[PDB]
This record gives structure tokens, sequence and C-alpha cells, in this order.
RNA sequence: GCUAAACCUAGCCCCAAACCCCACCUUACUACCAGACAACCUUAGCCAAACCAUUUACAUAAAGUAUAGGCGAUAGAAAUUGAUGGCGCAAUAGAUAUAGUACCGCAAGGGAAAGAUGAAAAACCAAGCAUAAUAUAGCAAGGACUAACCCCUAUACCUUCUGCAUAAUGAAUUAACUAGAAAUAACUUUGCAAGGAGAGCCAAAGCUAAGACCCCCGAAACCAGACGAGCUACCUAAGAACAGCUAAAAGAGCACACCCGUCUAUGUAGCAAAAUAGUGGGAAGAUUUAUAGGUAGAGGCGACAAACCUA
RNA sequence: CCUCCGCAUAAGCCUGCGUCAGAUACUGACAAUUAACAGCCCAAUAUCUACAAUCAACCAACAAGUCAUUAUUACCCUCACUGUCAACCCAACACAGGCAUGCUCAUAAGGAAAGGUUAAAAAAAGUAAAAGGAACUCGGCAAAUCUUACCCCGCCUGUUUACCAAAAACAUCACCUCUAGCAUCACCAGUAUUAGAGGCACCGCCUGCCCAGUGACACGUUUAACGGCCGCGGUACCGUGCAAAGGUAGCAUAAUCACUUGUUCCUUAAAUAGGGACCUGUAUGAAUGGCUCCACGAGGGUUCAGCUGUCUCUUACUUUUAACCAGUGAAAUUGACCUGCCCGUGAAGAGGCGGGCAUAACACAGCAAGACGAGAAGACCCUAUGGAGCUUUAAUUUAUUAAUGCAAACACCUGCAUUAAAAAUUUCGGUUGGGGCGACCUCGGAGCAGAACCCAACCUCCGAGCAGUACAUGCUAAGACUUCACCAGUCAAAGCGAACCUCAAUUGAUCCA
């Protein structure tokens, strides 16, 4: 096939980017994932998951102003247009994030624990134990990859050594270098879990094609499986 | 239903040469005393009828020329006058159709 | 199973001939 | 006496010898702009083994020997030896070929037919019918007879079968075409003869040579490589359509266009290789639909109907 | 008189009803469609571009949306090329089909249902119909009217076998199970309130017990995984066995094996129908989801009332068809036919044969009893050491992936093993009172088969797949028998060497080990 990924943009921007649906088809053209196809046309809004990204020629902790909080078609959680210095950028909005709020992004790990305030980004080592976090990075400077869905909140359990233990929303524990940044509070759109589709048409709008009509026998995997919680996933 | 066997040429000849199939000789043909062409007794002579039809066509073309358009039928009688002929007292008050030829002998 | 035998068209040249 | 009949050369087959202006990869046949992308990788299967599973061929002589082999079907060496046309075709033949054209298919691809005067054109015969329809009764004829019929006798053919007039198969009919290939061992006839044969091989009358016996059409299939998503299944890009009324931001109701195809009738070689008329379901949505692109057969796609993927 | 239309653009086609001349909407020649409409575009490098649309204004949103530049550097000096026709395309055709868009919404544009006659049957379309009003029929199919109420299934809108099934099947919101801690080609430019693999099916009440077995996960757990959820003795409850638990709630003659038309009440004059019930199911039953229920359905039943030609019971008329006249002109089929009826016969249903009867010749229009009529080398059934699809817990494999372990190298790659996943190749014996099921398949004895031999049966009856004794139960060798072939199986003189086999069957080749 001649499939070329629409994700060719190289420069970050605030403008919604015109996407191209895949319908679950790989670059070879064959279906790789079923149940995807159609739905309302959407435009991608480039999200800056590296919350501590000091502006060019600048460094150190910096503040920003929340211009607005906007529904994002590409994400369960709604996003926020956060502007600082002479730049703007899309970020993941926390639960109680309103327009006009001030958001602090710092890389400083003080000897004491910073007073956690919802919406700000601090290194995990700077947070008090037990604070609710989101948009956690696997490695320092990698960028947020975990706890990004609507209403998801990780927990800061321990800060042994130069490492921090994070309870992910799936309850799995995660060891990360304390220098990696994570935002305070739970992700916005907390009531996303209580959304009623109502009609098959709404699923088709969202872009989920109906399940296959073929009847499958349920094997040994089907029965409820109670397992011990998996061990910590370490990144040190 | 389809034929169970081919019908022979003998049977076919019987069927298609049975006198019911054959054309019947017509004994009602006769010579027209006027022109001498053949005509069926009850039917009008083809030659004479064609003469009359052609003269009628000429007269009707003159009628159309005089009328000059559709829906202009006269409200008076019509008389056809040929070369060398003048309207009579009866012809007075009637639309005159002039034909540029001698009156046919059969026409009166 | 459904049985269908597609019609077979005779070549056009056979019937297109002219004096 | 009409359809028609014929015809001889266009060419072809097998051998020998010999080695063989401009435009055009973009939507080919399109004068004229920054590329970068580059090829190599065991054939398989049918089939035989009466299945199928290891397996199953792709000069002479040694020799069908050594060997291999579900040691079986079958496979099978080497050393060594020495090494100038036609008892062809002649227009259903011979090349498919007058031409890879016409035509058919989206494409890969399939694939025809035929012509006949003469030195000069600046010169009686197939079927089918008609001449000429038919006379009681009968496998259509035979014995006959003065006499066509009338009289008497007579259950078409082929194949298949225990057995067929069989109401079992095939056949309208004419013309043309259309189907028994060969080893071993024997037999017959020659030649020579304990030897024969123009190296090799055989031999306790054999050896050498010749003659003479082994068909045609037909599957569903299997595998390899191409070609196909202009139909249809689904998807991608960017478009278009949805009157009117009730209701009110509705996978809402009635209802056009539009999409579909519930039931009836007709049609069933049809207008149509799935239609027509009426009737009916939806008709602002999970809708319908124009354009271009994508997924390819050990596959794709599928609101699974084993659906659809050029009837 | 009709008008579905029609006129343009798109797409498609490619000169395909313009003129002249010849023929007999054809052939040859000549001519033609003129760009403004449309196509054919853009110099770079960076840098910008949160705020739909819907009369965009209130409003209401969700499915979150077609519409934008700047900065510097370059640069004008010189309107080409191509489509333009038509009665047109895809359907083998001048095919009643397919065919996007803008206007026209019945037309200003575009067309002609009747070749002529007659007015037979049968057939098609339509209209009208006395009295009755479903008495028709499987069924109110069709037609006519506009019409109530109760059930089953599915919640619903949707989807499906293009070309016999539109459904109760598939999907479906909702609920639930399982898997996954993660980024530069899908999932996803997403991150556990996410994504994927599934089951069931909105909602309401619920979803009972069981982990013994299989599977899966773990190093015991799991059933909203595959699945399962009882007896005995005594006279419902009193004791006992067994099991993992003994089917719980609910519903129940069900779309639920049979009994079946279950038994009753209602409904009808009459009901194998329908509805309501039952000590109604050892073959009901709970996300293999159970009950209830609002709406909805061309789904399947039943029904009030009306309606009507469905019918009692058919009739009349118009059109088409039809028949006749004219033109043009197929198809399957066809051994030949000089092609009768009755009875009998026969390859077990005669036009053709035997005995009777009948019998001038041919047309035309109807009919469908026969020509075992045409049509498709029957799709039913069997067979073939003929296929293919699918499933596996059929045989053979792991070449291929995924894991591991061992080497090799210092995670990857390579080689070797093991385990899974996925697959691949191939087969699915025979006899048989058709096939299947059952039984049988080899050997011996007795009858059938009385007397040389031999004789079938899914015929009648018995048995065998050893055992015992001996260790010359060694070696050789004439001649014979022979299970109707061969293979195999038998007996045996003489001789050497010695001493001084029983038994009816009591078994199995080759290759290969
Ligand atoms: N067997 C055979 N002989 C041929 C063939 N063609 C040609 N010849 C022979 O060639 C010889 C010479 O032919 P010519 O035509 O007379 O002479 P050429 O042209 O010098 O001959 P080539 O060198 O063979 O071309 C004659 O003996 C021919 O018969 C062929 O096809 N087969
Ligand atoms: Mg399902
Ligand atoms: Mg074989
Ligand atoms: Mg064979
Ligand atoms: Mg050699
Ligand atoms: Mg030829
Ligand atoms: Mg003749
Ligand atoms: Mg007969
Ligand atoms: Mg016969
Ligand atoms: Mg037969
Ligand atoms: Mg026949
Ligand atoms: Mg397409
Ligand atoms: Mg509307
Ligand atoms: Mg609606
Ligand atoms: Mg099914
Ligand atoms: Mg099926
Ligand atoms: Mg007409
Ligand atoms: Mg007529
Ligand atoms: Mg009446
Ligand atoms: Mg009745
Ligand atoms: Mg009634
Ligand atoms: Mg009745
Ligand atoms: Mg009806
Ligand atoms: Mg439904
Ligand atoms: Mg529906
Ligand atoms: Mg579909
Ligand atoms: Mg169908
Ligand atoms: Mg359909
Ligand atoms: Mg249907
Ligand atoms: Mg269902
Ligand atoms: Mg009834
Ligand atoms: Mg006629
Ligand atoms: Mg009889
Ligand atoms: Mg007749
Ligand atoms: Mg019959
Ligand atoms: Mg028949
Ligand atoms: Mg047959
Ligand atoms: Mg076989
Ligand atoms: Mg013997
Ligand atoms: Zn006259």
């Amino acid at each position: 096939a001649n499939f070329v990924s629409w994700k060719s943009r190289t420069k970050y921007t605030i403008t919604p980017v015109k996407m191209r649906k895949s319908g679950g088809r790989d670059h070879t053209g064959r279906i790789r994932v079923h149940g995807i196809g159609g739905g309302h046309k959407q435009r991608y809004r480039m999200i800056d998951f590296l919350r501590f990204r000091p502006e060019e020629t600048k460094s150190g902790p910096f503040e920003e102003k929340v211009i607005q909080v906007r529904y994002d078609p590409c994400r369960s959680a709604d996003i926020a247009l956060v502007a600082g210095g002479s730049r703007k950028r899309w970020i993941i909005a926390t639960e109680n994030m309103q327009a006009g709020d001030t958001i602090l992004n710092s890389n400083h790990i003080g000897r004491m624990a910073v007073a956690a305030r919802e919406g700000d980004a601090h290194p995990l080592g700077a947070l008090p134990v037990g604070t609710l976090i989101n948009n956690v990075e696997s490695e320092p400077g990698r960028g947020a990859q975990y706890i990004r869905a609507a209403g998801t909140c990780g927990v800061l359990l321990r800060k042994v050594n130069g490492t921090a233990i994070i309870q992910l929303p799936s309850k799995r524990q995660m060891q990360v270098l304390e220098t990696c940044v994570a935002t305070v509070g739970r992700v916005s759109n907390v009531d996303h879990n209580k959304r009623v589709i109502g009609k098959a048409g709404r699923n088709r709008w969202l872009g989920k094609r109906p399940n296959s009509g073929r009847w499958h026998r349920k094997g040994g995997w089907a029965g409820r499986k109670i397992r011990p919680l998996p061990p910590m996933k370490s990144y040190v | 239903a389809a034929p169970k066997n081919r019908r022979t040429i003998e049977v076919n000849r019987c069927r298609r040469r049975n006198p019911q199939k054959l054309i019947k000789v017509k004994n009602n043909i006769d010579v027209c005393p006027e022109c001498g062409h053949l005509k069926q007794k009850h039917v009008l002579c083809a030659y004479c009828y064609e003469k009359v039809c052609k003269e009628t066509a000429e007269i009707r073309r003159q009628i159309g020329k005089q009328e000059g358009g559709p829906f202009k039928a006269p409200t008076i009688e019509t008389v056809v006058l040929y070369t060398g002929e003048t309207p009579s007292e009866q012809d007075q008050g009637k639309r005159i159709i002039e034909r540029d030829r001698k009156r046919p002998s059969w026409f009166t | 199973k459904k049985r269908f035998t597609p019609p077979i068209y005779q070549p056009k040249f056979k019937t297109e001939k002219e004096f």
C-alpha cells in the first residue's frame, strides 16, 4: 500500500492538526486491529506532556496561566491551554483547573517537601508522601506517559534512596528516579467513568465498529482469575 | 412442449399445400370502362381514384394558399374554376378556387 | 448448492457476415 | 434448377547447413527542474506405489550391471571403450495465423473464420427444397404381382445387460475430421553355422536379420506463478443529498426524492443470466451516495449469512 | 393523448439520424466543436494559524468541526496548450434494468400506448355487481375497507444469505470476564476512568449451590471459564448411603424428545387453533442468563368490528393477449415413422408384439389423458481403495513463530534440544436381501453334502489361538498326497547315526529388527 502516517509534523503548535483515521489498518493496508473505523472527523491538538519544558533561553522553575480548559476529542481527559512567557501549549488539565489559574512547573528538589497544590508540576522527590499525582514520567525528562486518562490518579507511596514508589491507577507499583516530574492532583473529567453511550450510534460516532457476529466458545482463560499484585516495575 | 419427432417433408407438403393454405383465385376483377385498367367490382378503380386524388391535392393546395393560414376555413361554399371559365350566377357569393389548367373532361 | 451454468455467447463474426 | 458443389497454391511441418526525422517508464508513445529506491533466497504438485505418509525417471558398449530403494513401486552410475533435402501437409490439413488481427475479458488471458475465372476483364454430384401434397393398414421393407397400394411375413440400430421393440443410453440430417503406439519370450521366413554378429553381446544349434500384439474423449481435484477491491465486504481522503407536516437539539413519528426489497401477480430462452406492476420497510442517520486510494486467495473482508471478493 | 420527464454539468463513449451521392438509425465523400466556461498553477528559507457550522444573533450543545499569515531574500519583460459534436454511457441488443449533481416540481422542454381487421376460447390488467359477508383458504393470500384485543420471540433504531430464507439469526446501548505498566507506521501521535480479546444483551427483580474432572492461572485459585447440580429404608418427616453440589429463585404442555389433540376453564353451534391455569419439566431454569415489563417489529400465532367476488356462484364490460390480413422472423426438440382403440403379452405400465375392433384424404382453432413428453449424464440413496470443506481427543511432523535450557560469542545473532502456539500432509476397511446399526472377518470337527472327490449361505451345531511327554522331538532320502491357483501344508520306503511323539484345529509370509 501507499499508507503514510499523518504524524509528520515536526514543529509543536497550538493549532488543531488535521488527522487521518486508520480504521485499524496497518501500513500494509491489512486490518491489524478490529472494531476501529469511521466516526466523527477529528483534529489533533499537540499535547506537551513534558510539563517542565523551560522556554528557549530560559531555565529554572517557571509559572504559567491557564487561558482555558477545552474538551479534547483525542483524549478521555480534557486539556488546558497553558501560556507562559511568550509561548502557549496544550497540557492535560487536572480536576479542579479553571481558566485564569496559575500553574507552577519546577525542577527543584528541596530538602523539605513542597506544599502540594493541584495542577503544578514538581519532581517526585519534592512531593509529600501520599500525594495524588498524574502524568508521571518513566525516566527523568522522558515525558509523561502514565496516569494520563480522565480521573486517573497515582499515589506517591515511598521515597526510599533517590527513588520514588508510585501506585499506578492499576495498583501496580513503579520505582522511578525522584528527579522525574509529575503533576499534582487527579486528571480532569473524573466523571468520564460514568458516561452512558445510550445508543450504538454514539459508539459509531466515537469510531468503534460493531463486534464480530461470530460466536466464540470461552476457554480456560474466561474464568475469573485472582492473582497476586505484580511486583514493582523499576526504572533505576 | 417440444416436438417428439421431426415431421417429414411429405407431411409438411400435405399441410402447406392443402387447398386451405393455397391462394384463392379472385373472379371479381374487371376492366374499368373509363381508363381500361383492372379493378375489383366492389372497389373503386385505382387509376381513376388516383387521378381524382391528384386533382383534389392540387385544388386543396390552392385552397390552402388562398386561406393563408390555419383556422381560416371559409363560412361560404366553394367553387373550382379552371382556365377560360367565369363564375356563374350560382357561383356568385362562393369562394373561387382558380386552377391553372383546362377543366378535366371527367370533372364537371 | 445452487447450480448455475453461465450462458455461452457464440462469436460475433459468425452472425455479422455480409454479402 | 436453386441452394450449392468442386479446384491449387497461399503458406506451413520436419531436418541439414549456418550462430543471431520526432515521441515513448508521468495516465508509455507526454520537448523543458534537487534525485537517492533498487536485482539475487531449495520449486511444488499432479501422478506411480493400484490408498498414502519415505519414495516416484525429467554416439556406442560396459549396462539396465555395480549400487539405491516403505530393499517396493521404482531409481541407477563410473572406471573403461571410442565418436544434403522430404514413401511431410495442401484451406476442417499444415503454424493459432489472411492474425495474435476481428471478437471476448477490468486484467492476466482466450482467440477465430476465410480464397479459388481466364493468356488476356484495356475480353452433370451431399443434405435441403422445387419441378411434383395427400387415399384405409401400421420399423414402412420383403415375397410378390398384370398392377404403386391392397394379400401374406416381419417387435429400427448402437451401447448395456441375466434378459431391451422396449416407455433404458446416443442419434435431426449431409459433408469433412475423429480413436491400437511397444518390449520380454516365443512363432514364420532368410543367411551363416559350433559358431553368429560390421568391437561390446549371445552360444551345450546357436546366433544374426526381417515380419507380426498392446486405443480415443470426459472429471470434481492438487500445486506453482501471474491477474483482479471500475461489482461486492470493510476501510482511508476530501465531497454531495435529504421536499413538506407533526414535534423539538430525538440512531423521534407521517411522508416525497433517495435507499431497500415484505407480500401478491406476471415473467421463467423473460424487458431483465433476478425484471415489471401493485403493495411495503427506512427515509437527519449505525443513512444514502459521486470521485480517488487501500486490504488478494495457505489470502482479504465480514453488525457469522461459511456472507462478499467482476454474473 | 402522455409526460415517469426534460435541459445542462460530471463521468463514460469517440463522430455514432449534419449535407451530398449511392444503395437497400447503412455505405463513400464532404463539412464540423473557435474561450471568457473547465483543465493545465504557485521561488525559497524560517515563522505563524486555541476560540466550528447551523441566517450566528439569543440559545442549546456534542459526535468537537472544510475555509487565516507574517519576516527577509528573489522576481515582469512577453494571454500559450488542451476539452467543447451526437439521438451518447454500463448491461452481448434502439435491453421496461443501472446511472452522481444543479435547475425545471409540471413544464416554455420532451414524447406516442393503437401495422389493419374481428371482438371466439384460455390467459394477463382493470372496473361494476342482486342477497350474503370469510361460509374461501394452510392462513383474510388477493381485493376492499381503515379497523379491537390478547400472546410467543426479539428490548428498541439498525445488519444478513446480491440471484428461493429479512427472521426469533447478527449487531445493539447496559452488565460482566480475561489480557496489557507502554511511545515514533496500526493499537496511538493514545497510557488502567486507557487499549485490546470475548460472553451476554437496554431497563426492573435477580443471576442460587459446586473447583471433584478438563481448561486456564498459580506453585492452591478460578465457573458472568468448559461444565455439573442424587438416592435408599421405615411409617410428607424419621433415619441413613453417596457426591464437588444434589436444580435454588423464577417460570412451566414452552419455539423446550416423546406421550400430545396432556387435564381443565374461557373463547366457537361445533376449535388438534388461541388465551388463563395445573402437586403441569428427572430432557425447564438463571450473563450456555431466568422471570417481569414500557415501547417497537413488512417477525410468528389468535381475535372483535367493518370491509369486501376470497367464497356461496359466477356474470358483464374495457385494454392486452388472442384469431384473421400484410411485413419481418427465433427456441429447446427431433433414430426413422405410412404416428389408431380394447384386451393379453413382454424388460414385469405398447401406436408398432398376439387376438379382436376401427379406418378415404388432408387443413384451421382449442385441450392437456399419453407419447414413462422437453429441460438439465438425479442434488434423494448406494458405490469409487474419486474429491473437497470443516472439527478434532485420527496418524505423521515442528519446517515456521514464541518461549526457555545448553553451547557459541563475549542483550542480539548462530547451532542443538525441550515445551506450547499455530498450522501442514493424509486417511477415514470390507461383507451386508439397499446403506446404517448390530454381528462377522483366521483355523478345525459334524450335518446341509446318505455312497470317489468337491460344494453356498448374515444356514444349523460344536470347538481352536493350547497343553502334555520327550530331549536322536537327529541327519538324510526314493515315491506320493495337497484344501480346487500360488504361497503354504501333508505322509514316507531305503540309508547314516542311534536306541534295542500324543493331539482336529492349537497359527502369521516378505521386508525389517
Ligand atoms: N536438407 C536440407 N538441405 C538444404 C536446405 N536448404 C538448402 N539445402 C541444400 O543446400 C544446398 C545448396 O543450396 P542452394 O540454394 O543451391 O545454394 P546456397 O544458397 O549456396 O546454399 P546454402 O549455403 O546452404 O545457403 C543444396 O544441396 C540444398 O538442397 C534445408 O533446409 N535442408
Ligand atoms: Mg456474539
Ligand atoms: Mg497413488
Ligand atoms: Mg490406476
Ligand atoms: Mg563413462
Ligand atoms: Mg488452418
Ligand atoms: Mg440432392
Ligand atoms: Mg414409443
Ligand atoms: Mg429408446
Ligand atoms: Mg444408464
Ligand atoms: Mg433425446
Ligand atoms: Mg471501491
Ligand atoms: Mg426532512
Ligand atoms: Mg427517523
Ligand atoms: Mg451461523
Ligand atoms: Mg451453516
Ligand atoms: Mg405505437
Ligand atoms: Mg394488433
Ligand atoms: Mg356483491
Ligand atoms: Mg373457514
Ligand atoms: Mg370477522
Ligand atoms: Mg372449507
Ligand atoms: Mg393483504
Ligand atoms: Mg429485533
Ligand atoms: Mg427494523
Ligand atoms: Mg455490512
Ligand atoms: Mg436471498
Ligand atoms: Mg443486502
Ligand atoms: Mg426475500
Ligand atoms: Mg441475538
Ligand atoms: Mg381459522
Ligand atoms: Mg403473419
Ligand atoms: Mg398393455
Ligand atoms: Mg391441432
Ligand atoms: Mg410423466
Ligand atoms: Mg422426461
Ligand atoms: Mg448420473
Ligand atoms: Mg481417496
Ligand atoms: Mg493342489
Ligand atoms: Zn379507371
